[PDB]
């Protein structure tokens, strides 16, 4: 990067949805300023988003699906194989929810 | 308001600050808009609040 | 949205004018909306969120 | 002089001339103005395109400048 | 499709946050941001060729010092005219 400073305006030169996701890096760099790191690192993440997530198209929902997804992901991120009760105690959810999150982790490929 | 005595010049009257912003509030909004410290009118309302 | 006009028009009302496309006009509206969500023009608009 | 510290980018020179000087890695206008004509002709391919452009900018090769480069 | 896609997006985002030094658990609101100004349908986000070509040419002329045109052509698979365009472009910036 480095020259990204000069690239500030050429980043959106003859651009496309990159400029849309440039808005993303704005938000990202805003949160980066919130995070404490230098905001000018944001482009790296977005270009990574282009390389490992780009190439296709995705549909995005609007409602409770993402709420269930975030609850289950925060449940399953701390799972180690013998801490189901730990997840239930920490996240204030019954064994059913943590077991459903574990099944979500198992059924994916 | 209530009246009180003053050292003032013959053409000067002591106006308290609290009522000054209340009376000239539209003028404050306009001056703040022209000065560029307030993006919108309601932002100026919040600032004077 | 019928701004500056006596009435608004639905998807089918605007289709007969330019093009009868259904999802294309919807994604045009979505693209315009997401363009209006850019923090380069929406800084003033965000202040109007409280009202 | 406000031109000595400026890089060689402010010459608008020809592609052949803009390529030849990169072989010697000239980065300052003062660096090239210190170099005289008797040693810049050894590089291949220029001899008819430097004097006019330097005179248009009020400069000439072979001049002696001290404390160069000043950094 | 959408749940698995969102899960992949979130885990990859948090992994990159860890790679960048930030806390991975801050990925979620980012995708929530992805929601708030992009939710509603399906969009195509394939390449974004502008920035990719720009970083490509940036690396190309970073490799260039004075005379590596042949090696640039051999490695990056672009002819000398593209190298000239890149050098002129980097001359444009001061």
């Amino acid at each position: 990067d480095t020259i990204l400073a000069h690239l500030d305006n050429p980043a959106e030169d003859t651009s496309r949805f990159p400029a849309l996701l440039a808005e993303l890096n704005d938000l990202l760099r805003g949160e980066l300023s919130r995070l404490g790191v230098d905001p000018a690192h944001s482009l790296e993440i977005v270009v990574a988003i282009c390389k490992h997530l780009g190439g296709g198209q995705v549909y995005i929902p609007r409602g409770q699906a993402l709420d269930s997804l975030i609850r289950d992901l925060r449940i399953w991120n701390d799972f180690n194989g013998r801490n189901v009760s730990e997840l239930t105690t920490r996240y204030g959810v019954t064994f059913n929810t943590v077991y459903k999150a574990i099944r979500r982790m198992r059924r994916l490929k | 308001s209530v009246i009180t005595v003053g050292y003032l010049r013959l053409h000067q009257c002591g106006l308290p600050k609290k009522m000054a912003l209340e009376l000239f509030k539209p003028f404050i909004y306009g001056k703040l808009e022209l000065r560029g410290l307030a993006t919108t009118i309601k932002a100026a309302k919040k600032m004077v609040e | 949205f019928g701004i500056d006009m006596n009435t608004d028009y639905t998807l089918e009302e605007v289709g007969k004018q330019f093009d009868v496309t259904r999802e294309r006009i919807r994604q045009i509206e979505a693209k315009a909306l997401r363009k209006l969500r850019h923090p380069s023009r929406s800084e003033v608009l965000r202040s109007f969120l409280d009202d | 002089d406000p031109i000595l510290l400026r890089p060689v980018d402010d010459l608008e020179l020809t592609v052949r001339s803009a390529n030849c000087l990169k072989a010697e890695a000239i980065h300052y206008i003062g660096d090239l103005v210190q170099r005289t004509e008797v040693e810049l002709l050894k590089t291949p391919n220029s001899l008819t395109e430097i004097k006019d452009v330097l005179a248009s900018r009020g400069l000439s090769l072979g001049m002696r400048l001290e404390n160069w480069p000043p950094a």
